RNA sequence: CGCGACCUCAGAUCAGACGUGGCGACCCGCUGAAUUUAAGCAUAUUAGUCAGCGGAGGAAAAGAAACUAACCAGGAUUCCCUCAGUAACGGCGAGUGAACAGGGAAGAGCCCAGCGCCGAAUCCCCGCCCCGCGGCGGGGCGCGGGAAAUGUGGCGUACGGA
RNA sequence: CCCCGGCGCGCCGGGCCCGGGUCUUCCCGGAGUCGGGUUGCUUGGGAAUGCAGCCCAAAGCGGGUGGUAAACUCCAUCUAA
């Protein structure tokens, strides 16, 4: 029951202890390169309850990510416009840091199937997150039932569509009153939907 | 430019393999075998 | 999108179908819808089931 | 290897005890020390991340449980015929070795 | 501009609507290719009911529709307890099980128990392997009969009780509809107000007794 | 000093694999105007639309409730009819605008981590023998190599489970 | 007249040594996530529908929802990351 411990340890992140541990691994991880093969998760707790195996065909990646919003890229702050577009600062990036660590693990690693990510650690700049992927054409994989699925073409760059789950935070899926917007499967599937004229033959 | 998307797409060429796989395509790219010979 | 079909109300197709047939056992108005009946039996030309087979 | 040998014994005898032995892994000797069936826990000094251990010195303590720290996870690696391995646990030995 | 009377209109034909507009000329051609699944589905299954696995009956929500009972999506867990049928077996023989499907009242929970213990007696059941019958197979003689079914297993219907005429009670004659409805309206309506007066009167009143 | 484990990290035309580019009607993720309407115009509208970028598949996405309701209750997702130009939003102007219930099309449900028990009971690759061999797999034998106790496999997952 | 497929029936070598009910004793969950403030976008969502950045930052008869902000109190309904 080693794991119930170590969940529960990391849910005090702001004890001596855990303070310690996050403050001298953000350095470490800052000395490195922004993408930076990983020989084992970090977080061996977090890591598998989010799929991952201690099997071969399983790699880590540590990815940084800048923090802060999305600025305009329009030159000289000029948007040419109306004013309701002037926006250059306090502007968001619709994804979340995390989505976006992904979706840079996913693009280098093009031969690998993203499966998850997890938060290490941060500091003013940087955000680190640990991405899970999976080797889709090791044998380990291929011939287990479990995760075959994930061989499939359909599952290529689940990252770059938002089908991981971090990505899928930003898609406003969701069952109730709360997420009318992508009734459908998607917001534009929903706007399609509420947008075409259904001109039956008989009308 | 749909014009110049339809100047050099797929088809306005040779289509020297794609072409092949149609055909193949019908026969459900069966290999390895022959008509029974004579 | 153009709306090439009508909708007509089922008494009123009925009503057609029965002024039709209302009208086809009258000789005068089939002969004047130019068919040659100068020789026909009679009007309603009923023949038994055998035909059916 | 020897795992075959005793397998293969076994079928020869059916065809005509467990002894104690090393409980290996953080999460087998956490159970173990949980259950107070645990009569001494070796603590490797150098596990990384330390969380997977950080605890288990504490947890001892409350459970009343002798534990000791050992430099080495390779050393306890060795002895389980493995690269590394974060913490062992004797739970029960010979009356020769009682002492 | 308007002109004399009229209705002031906003029709919603201010974006694009012309890049989106669904024809239905394709209408026939949908109702062929369905129609050609049921037929083609029917086939594979059969002898089982083409229309499918028997639904429990349920009461439809709001007061508008809670008059009415249809099919609802599977038998309850503890309908099917009730009956003595294994939730994984139930499937098996065409039964349809909804784990979340809650029973709050017991009238609606007999009467599904009741439904499945009349489809298991209309069930016949075919042995695995056809040459060694087994202990639930239906005998030989009834498996000779044994027809697909067409439409909705036990197909549900509000069925209304026929109450006779009776002399009418003077108690009923006295009985003050009208009175009685605007007067419960009312005591739902001051029902929190007037108990929160009379805590504190008791109050009011104790303070000055002690 | 030397030797040996481990950890972290390197170089190989190392053995065997895999990704790249295209097409893009339909699909998913971003980013994203201004003509235009408001008889002016800045919010608003145009419009989450054009343009731009990425990623797919024969479909995609979604999907088995941290749901709807407030009923005598329903019961994953998607689609059709209706709800409904309605509740609501809006220089409350111009304009915009869903959902639930109800009737149908279709209908299918499941799996981990965790908590535990099982002597790691699990997996990959090499070499030899039999079978198959244009979808590279089945069985047998190796005091063959590695992975894996920093956790593989079997039981089991909220409908409870052991 | 060719070929491909589908559906059936036997042999060989393997794998599984398989279930229901009633009691008894035990066990049971996803965190820089929820939630909150603020900013920007977005929605019919209006003392803020969804999303995102920054700051704060959980609990365990708890947590979320219950379309008007908030305290107290019952209820209903689910079980997020
Ligand atoms: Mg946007
Ligand atoms: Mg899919
Ligand atoms: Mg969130
Ligand atoms: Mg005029
Ligand atoms: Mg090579
Ligand atoms: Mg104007
Ligand atoms: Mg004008
Ligand atoms: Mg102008
Ligand atoms: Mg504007
Ligand atoms: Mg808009
Ligand atoms: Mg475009
Ligand atoms: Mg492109
Ligand atoms: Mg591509
Ligand atoms: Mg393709
Ligand atoms: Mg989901
Ligand atoms: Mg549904
Ligand atoms: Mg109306
Ligand atoms: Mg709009
Ligand atoms: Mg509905
Ligand atoms: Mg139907
Ligand atoms: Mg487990
Ligand atoms: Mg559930
Ligand atoms: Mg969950
Ligand atoms: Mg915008
Ligand atoms: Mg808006
Ligand atoms: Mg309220």
């Amino acid at each position: 029951g080693a794991y119930k411990y170590i969940q529960e340890l990391w849910r005090k992140k702001q004890s001596d202890v855990m303070r310690f541990l996050l403050r001298v691994r953000c350095w470490q991880y800052r000395q490195l390169s922004a993408l930076h093969r990983a020989p084992r998760p970090t977080r061996p707790d977090k890591a598998r309850r989010l799929g991952y195996k201690a099997k071969q065909g399983y790699v880590i990646y540590r990815i940084r990510v800048r923090r802060g919003g999305r600025k305009r890229p329009v030159p000289k702050g000029a948007t040419y416009g109306k004013p309701v577009h002037h926006g250059v600062n306090q502007l968001k990036f619709a994804r979340s840091l995390q989505s976006v660590a992904e979706e840079r693990a996913g693009r280098h690693c093009g031969a690998l199937r993203v499966l998850n990510s997890y938060w290490v650690g941060e500091d003013s700049t940087y955000k680190f997150f640990e991405v899970i992927l999976i080797d889709p054409f090791h044998k380990a994989i291929r011939r287990n039932p479990d995760t075959q699925w994930i061989t499939k073409p359909v599952h290529k760059h689940r990252e770059m569509r938002g089908l991981t789950s971090a990505g899928r935070k930003s898609r406003g899926l969701g069952k109730g009153h709360k997420f009318h917007h992508t009734i459908g499967g998607s917001r534009r599937a929903a706007w399609r939907r509420r947008n075409t004229l259904q001109l039956h033959r008989y009308r | 430019s749909a014009k110049a998307k339809r100047r050099n797409t797929t088809g306005t060429g040779r289509m020297r393999h794609l072409k092949i796989v149609y055909r193949r395509f019908r026969h459900g790219f069966r290999e390895g075998t022959t008509p029974k010979p004579k | 999108w153009r709306r090439w079909h009508r909708r007509v109300n089922t008494t009123q197709k009925r009503y057609a179908i029965c002024s039709a047939l209302a009208a086809s056992a009258l000789p005068a108005l089939v002969m004047s819808k130019g068919h040659r009946i100068e020789e026909v039996p009679e009007l309603p030309l009923v023949v038994e089931d055998k035909v059916e087979g | 290897q020897e795992k075959k040998q005793r397998l293969l014994a076994r079928a020869e005898k059916k065809a005509a005890k467990r002894p104690p032995v090393l409980r290996a892994g953080v999460n087998t000797v956490t159970t173990l020390v949980e259950n107070k069936k645990a009569q001494l826990v070796v603590i490797a000094h150098d596990v990384d991340p330390i969380e997977l251990v950080v605890f288990l010195p504490a947890l001892c303590r409350k459970m009343g449980v002798p534990y000791c720290i050992l430099k080495g996870k390779a050393r306890l690696g060795r002895l389980v015929h493995r690269k590394t391995c974060t913490t062992v646990a004797f739970t029960q030995v010979n009356s020769e070795d009682k002492g | 501009a308007p002109s004399r009377n009229g209705m002031i209109l906003k029709p919603h034909f201010h974006k694009d609507w012309q890049r989106r507009v669904a024809t239905w000329f394709n209408q026939p051609a949908r109702k062929i290719r369905r129609r050609k699944a049921r037929q083609a589905r029917a086939r594979r299954i059969a002898p089982r009911p083409a229309a499918g696995p028997i639904r429990p009956i349920v009461r439809c929500p709001t007061v508008r529709y809670h008059t009415k009972v249809r099919a609802g999506r599977g038998f309850s867990l503890e309908e099917l307890r009730v009956a003595g049928i294994h939730k994984k077996v139930a499937r098996t023989i065409g039964i349809s099980v909804d784990p979340r499907r809650r029973n709050k009242s017991t009238e609606s929970l007999q009467a599904n128990v009741q439904r499945l213990k009349e489809y298991r007696s209309k069930l016949v059941l075919f042995p695995r392997k056809p040459s060694a019958p087994k202990k639930g197979d239906s005998s030989a003689e009834e498996l000779k009969l044994a027809t697909q079914l067409t439409g909705p297993v036990m197909p549900i219907r509000n069925v209304f009780k026929k109450e006779k005429a009776r002399v009418i009670t003077e108690e009923e004659k006295n009985f003050k509809a009208f009175a009685s409805l605007r007067m419960a309206r009312a005591n739902a309506r001051l029902f929190g107000i007037r108990a929160k007066r009379a805590k504190e009167a008791a109050e009011q009143d104790v303070e000055k007794k002690k």
